[PDB]
């Protein structure tokens, strides 16, 4: 229908006026908030039976 | 509509017998444990008898047991307490108060009305030292309990709860676990304190808070409450 | 974990129990219960299936449920026809349900289709019935037949010929050929001959039979599913 | 014989 | 003289391998699988037979010594008491898992609404009262003499009763061959051969897998307890004459290893067997052996 | 105004495809090409929770990271104690076929949803003392596929209708309607600030929306079959993906594309759930093949298995702060890992 493609190509159009950066900054990013974290994952590393809830 | 009715006290030669009866209304009675709790005239309260959910667990006071039974008719929303050779230091009146026990409940936030018996003519000590003080209105007050245990548990709880009973009125939960506000209370009140040592403050003092404050135990049966700590003028 | 609980901790495993308590007891009574899926080439049977069973109950709606009891055995018949979505996505929900009732109107051959060009009803419902008797999720699950309205198709077969759905057919023009027809091929469509049977029986009886039929082939079904089992242990 | 004499009985 | 050796291994041999093999499924059936009508009686099962094995060093050490008792005179009661609850309660179960395994397997429409979780509580109390019931005369005839330097401990009738001997003797002899062979026997019998042929009057085939599981079985029952009570019977003639009582001191052992063997054998041939328990056992302890 | 559109929409495609090819100049890959591996993660299991007597479908966890939730093929919502294994509630749902359930940011309700097109919030903490129904939102064609809290009054639900909503629980009314996507949406995934989300549906695309405006913001597209579950970065830049072709990815809201793509040769399954860590350096997937793999997620290599389940791993999740993993299975048990 003329409703349809109509909506469709201003959907296309509005999302196609956005900002981009570049994908290494991205990764510079990512990277930069996993590590400044490390040290609060107990996954990543596990802490010590007396901190442990599930001991079980 | 939560409501406990008691009923079926009266006067009593000594050595006799007596049942006595509470109704609940509005709430899921079977999934609530329910205690028996009396207060002798013009003296504290006292812990007397307490029965699980499904009967399952019944624990009575030292004072009261051989002669007190309680029961409980689920079908009937029904709680009974059958009393025998009631001596002289049983003249008391009677609360029927409910209590539920999950992670996160508040136990003991609901007490009945009471009913007055009156016949014819280790254990945890918690301390009051503090029986009256003179309040003026809009100032800070605190309360001090103490313990000769530590109600610290290993799991991390505290087990103190602090109740209020007005004058002529029914007691009612203020504070359970030492730290947690119960619903319905305001604000000012606010509860802190280490083991074997705690204390229930209250900021800017508005009306209708005169009357005895009480702390009590939950740490293991039997359950003893304190002296009770007037709060006047 | 017996000893080092405190007093509000025993009493919520108390309450654990008795909640695991009433999990068994439903679960065991909802295990006794036959659960058929109603699936049919759109639900053909949009009366006679669903009201002839005497029914009684224990912004589109999705799933119908239909509680009925015969000769002292449940049965939950779930009924799946406003669903309008990827079949692909909600058909392992029923991976387990003691029988599949599918429903084909065999008077519904001479008519061409709706809201389409060049295709037959009939091969649709070859087609339905093929995609779901050879599904993965159901390689066990038995699957009865019924088909509809076999007055309007004796009433129609003598003015049209039934070479105008199967071009292959050759044979007479009367009652027990083009059924016997009709039923073999579509009973061909089983590529998994092995623990699976089709039960299939003309349901225009209108009569009582039909749920006779349903319960002879859910014990059927329970009596194979249990020395399959082959466990004396 | 005493009946029971060689069995567990 | 051989056969007293002969009994001494089946009594080791029972011992040795029968208490872990009732432990195993005593731990594996009651504790982690989920409760089940089924596995109940397994359970109850497994649970008298470790406990019929479990009191078996009295016996054998009794057997032994040349025949002598000297462990006082209460303790032969509770050993007797102990050996007639055990067996009698195993057997009745025997019959139970027969009875249910009949009826839920081609009478469905009478389960379903019978088979429930708290109607096998009672068939299980009512099971192991009658045990007890039936074992009552145990603890009480019982009685040690002594003879030969040894002291026999025996079933003592000798309690100054005029109607003594051959009446009681008799009522004891057939109500435990009644009850405890007969009835069993044609009721498991019964039971497995009228599934058996009635699953083929309706074309349904049965696995070779599970007949020969129903047939090795019975076979085992039958072998295993029918000398016992035959001895038992055969027993009750040196009251009307003089009699050998050499076959008698030998027959008796070996039918009494042979019955010690079946209480061994039964949590080997109904369960341990199974695929069911073969695919269960070894997916858990391929993970427990894997913690440490 | 027919075939001059789909031009005009292919030419927008081209020019889209264009510019998010000239913002990439090197992969993710190559940038964590240095940092050190996380090595071998091993994991226990320190609890099995049992009680459900079905397949169990959905669960969630509170903001405590102790009490959590739980949704069987037979008609139960259960609330555990995780500590102690301890059920504290038993809530029975008038449909059994359900689909998903949600917990309260406040812990003060549930949610529930299925096949009945209905999302039902129940109220945990009554005076009465039992468990109510405190509203039922209807106005889905389709089954319910998720449902997420926002607070305590709003919730927003995806179902198989192809469309997502936002609700206003204390009338009942549809406040927000999403409808951007071709295929059933499949899962559902709030930020951490809790302005927008993003839908994984089965025409094998994402769609990024806005909670306040109510239309759709971006489009990523990249696997071959439907996608079953979503996740969003704990940075709340970054989203993962899990689909039915054996294949894990993850996008990017900035640089607007794929950054890196988890999958193996001898992984054939498809994925059910996906998760972060409280990090986000490890990336837990579960699968149809009855086990859960944990990925390295700035190094796209396998790092440890989660093997302790007889059936497939339906529902997967991670504390706030990030001590256990609770994962569900087809199977009536729950297990806890650390
Ligand atoms: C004299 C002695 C040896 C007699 C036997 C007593 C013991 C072994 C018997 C008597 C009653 C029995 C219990 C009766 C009922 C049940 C309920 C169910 O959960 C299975 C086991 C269980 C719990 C049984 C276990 C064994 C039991 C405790």
């Amino acid at each position: 229908s003329i409703a349809q493609a109509r909506k469709l190509v201003e959907q296309l159009k509005m999302e196609a006026n956005i900002d981009r950066i570049k994908v290494s900054k991205a990764a510079a990013d990512l990277m930069a908030y996993c590590e400044a974290h490390a040290k609060e994952d107990p996954l990543l590393t596990p802490v010590p039976a007396s901190e442990n809830p599930f001991r079980e | 509509d939560v409501q406990l009715v008691e009923s079926g006290g009266g006067l009593v030669q000594p050595g006799g017998s007596r049942k006595l009866s509470c109704s609940a209304s509005g709430f899921a009675f079977s999934s609530f444990g329910m205690h028996w709790v009396r207060q002798a005239p013009e003296k504290g309260l006292e812990w007397v008898a307490y029965i699980s959910s499904g009967s399952g667990t019944i624990y009575y006071a030292d004072t009261v047991k051989g002669r007190f039974t309680i029961s409980r008719d689920d079908p009937k929303n029904t709680l009974f307490l059958q009393m025998t050779s009631l001596r002289s230091e049983d003249t008391a009146m009677y609360y029927c108060v409910r209590s539920i026990y999950y992670y996160g409940s508040s136990p003991f936030d609901f007490w009945g009305q009471g009913t007055t018996l009156t016949v014819s003519s280790s254990d945890i000590v918690m301390t009051q030292a503090t029986s009256s003080v003179p309040v003026t209105p809009g100032e800070s007050v605190s309360i001090s309990c103490r313990s000769s245990k530590s109600l610290l548990h290993s799991n991390g709880n505290t087990y103190l709860y602090w109740f209020l009973q007005r004058p002529g009125q029914s007691p009612q939960l203020l504070i359970y676990r030492m730290s947690n506000l119960a619903s319905g209370v305001p604000d000012r009140f606010s509860g802190s304190g280490s083991g074997t040592a705690f204390t229930l403050t209250i900021s800017r003092l508005e009306a209708e808070d005169v009357g005895v404050y009480y702390c009590m135990q939950h740490l293991e049966y039997p359950l003893t409450f304190g002296a009770g700590t007037k709060l006047e003028l | 974990m017996g000893c080092t609980l405190s007093a509000e901790d025993k009493a919520a495993v108390e309450r654990s129990k008795m909640i695991d308590r009433n999990l068994r007891e439903d679960g065991e009574k909802a295990a006794r219960e036959v659960k058929l899926l109603l699936l049919g080439a759109g639900e053909s049977g949009k009366s006679t299936i669903v009201k002839q069973m005497k029914i009684i109950h224990e912004k589109t709606t999705g799933i119908v449920e239909t509680h009925f009891t015969f000769k002292d055995l449940h049965f939950k018949m779930f009924d799946v026809g406003g669903q309008r979505s990827e079949r692909k996505k909600w058909i392992h929900c029923f991976e387990g349900v003691t029988a599949i009732i599918f429903c084909v109107a065999l008077s519904d051959y001479d008519l061409v289709l709706a809201e389409d060009e060049e295709m037959n009803r009939m091969h649709e419902s070859m087609k339905l019935f093929d995609s779901i008797c050879n599904n993965k999720w159901f390689t066990d699950t038995s699957i009865i037949l019924f088909l509809n309205k076999k007055d309007l198709f004796e009433e129609k077969i003598k003015k049209s010929p039934l070479t105008i759905c199967y071009p292959e057919y050759a044979g007479s023009n009367t009652y027990e050929e083009a059924a016997a027809y009709i039923q073999c091929q579509f009973e061909d469509l089983n590529k998994r001959k092995d623990t699976k049977e089709i039960y299939t029986h003309f349901t225009c009886a209108t009569d009582t039979k039909n749920v006779q039929f349903v319960f002879d082939a859910v014990t059927d079904v329970i009596i194979k599913n249990n020395l399959k089992d082959c466990g004396l242990f | 014989y005493f009946p029971g004499q060689f069995a567990f009985s | 003289g051989v056969v007293h050796w002969v009994s001494l291994v089946l009594y080791c041999l029972a011992f040795v391998l029968g208490i872990p093999g009732n432990a195993i499924v005593i731990w594996f059936t009651g504790f982690k699988w989920k409760k089940t009508v089924t596995t109940l009686w397994f359970l109850n099962l497994a649970i008298a037979d470790f406990i019929f094995l479990l009191f078996l060093p009295l016996y054998i050490s009794y057997v032994a010594m040349n025949f002598h008792w000297p462990f006082g005179i209460w303790l032969c009661k509770a050993n007797s008491f102990t050996a007639q609850l055990n067996m009698f309660a195993s057997v009745f179960f025997l019959t139970v898992i027969s009875l249910d395994h009949y009826i839920h397997l081609i009478h469905p429409v009478l389960s379903h609404r019978h088979r429930t979780l708290k109607n096998s509580l009672i068939v299980i109390i009512f099971i192991w009262l009658l045990a007890s019931l039936i074992g009552g005369p145990a603890l009480y005839f019982r009685d040690t003499v002594e003879f030969n330097n040894h002291t026999l401990c025996y079933n003592n009738f000798q309690k100054h009763d005029p109607d003594l001997t051959l009446i009681r003797h008799h009522v004891l002899t057939w109500v435990k061959f009644i009850i405890g062979y007969l009835f069993p026997l044609l009721t498991m019998s019964i039971c497995y051969l009228c599934l058996i042929f009635k699953v083929k009057k309706r074309s349904i085939l049965i696995s070779s897998r599970h007949f020969w599981t129903i047939l090795v079985v019975v076979v085992a029952f039958v072998v295993c307890w029918t000398p016992y009570h035959l001895f038992s019977i055969w027993e009750l003639t040196i009251h009307h004459n003089s009699y050998s009582h050499h076959v008698m001191q030998a027959g008796i052992p070996l039918s009494t290893g042979l019955a010690f063997l079946n209480s061994c054998l039964n949590p080997i041939l109904y369960v341990l067997i199974s695929k069911k328990f073969q695919a269960r056992f070894r997916s858990s302890v391929a993970e427990i052996l894997k913690y440490t | 105004e027919l075939d001059q559109l789909r031009q005009e929409a292919e030419q927008l495609k081209n020019q889209i495809r264009d510019a998010r090819k000239a913002c990439a100049d090197a992969t993710l890959s190559q940038i964590t090409n240095n940092i050190d591996p996380v090595g071998r993660i091993q994991m226990r299991t320190r609890r099995t929770l049992r009680g459900h007597l079905a397949k169990i479908y959905a669960m969630h966890w509170g903001t405590d990271s102790r009490l959590l939730v739980s949704a069987s093929q037979d008609g139960k919502l259960i609330i555990w104690d995780s500590y102690t294994t301890n059920k504290v509630h038993a809530i029975p749902l008038r449909s059994s076929w359900v689909m998903t359930c949600a917990y309260a940011p406040s812990g003060n309700y549930v949610a529930c949803g299925g096949l009945d097109n209905i999302c039902s919030i129940y109220n945990l903490k009554t005076r009465e003392g039992n468990v109510r129904v405190s509203r039922e939102l209807a106005g889905h064609t389709g089954y319910l596929s998720c449902c997420r809290f926002l607070d305590d009054n709003q919730i927003v639900t995806s179902s198989g209708d192809t469309t997502c909503a936002l609700w206003d629980i204390e009338t009942g009314q549809q406040t927000t309607t999403f409808t951007g996507h071709t295929g059933d949406v499949m899962s559902l995934s709030l930020a951490p600030d809790t302005r927008l989300f993003v839908s994984g549906a089965c025409d094998a695309s994402a769609k990024l929306w806005d909670v306040r405006e109510g239309m759709c913001r971006q489009t990523f597209t990249g696997h071959e079959s439907d996608i079953n579950a979503i996740c969003f970065f704990p940075n709340g830049n970054a989203f993962a993906t899990g689909s039915d072709d054996a294949t894990c990815r993850l996008f990017d809201l900035r640089a607007d594309q794929e950054l890196m793509t988890y999958s193996h040769d001898n992984i054939i399954c498809g994925i059910t759930s996906v998760s972060f860590s409280k990090s986000g350096r490890l990336l837990l997937a579960g699968y149809d093949d009855f086990n859960c793999n944990v990925w390295d997620a700035l190094k796209a290599d396998r790092a440890g298995v989660l093997a302790g389940h007889d059936n497939r791993v339906s529902c997967l999740g991670v504390t706030d702060d990030g001590m256990a993993v609770a994962t569900g299975s087809w199977d009536s048990f729950l297990k806890i890992w650390n």
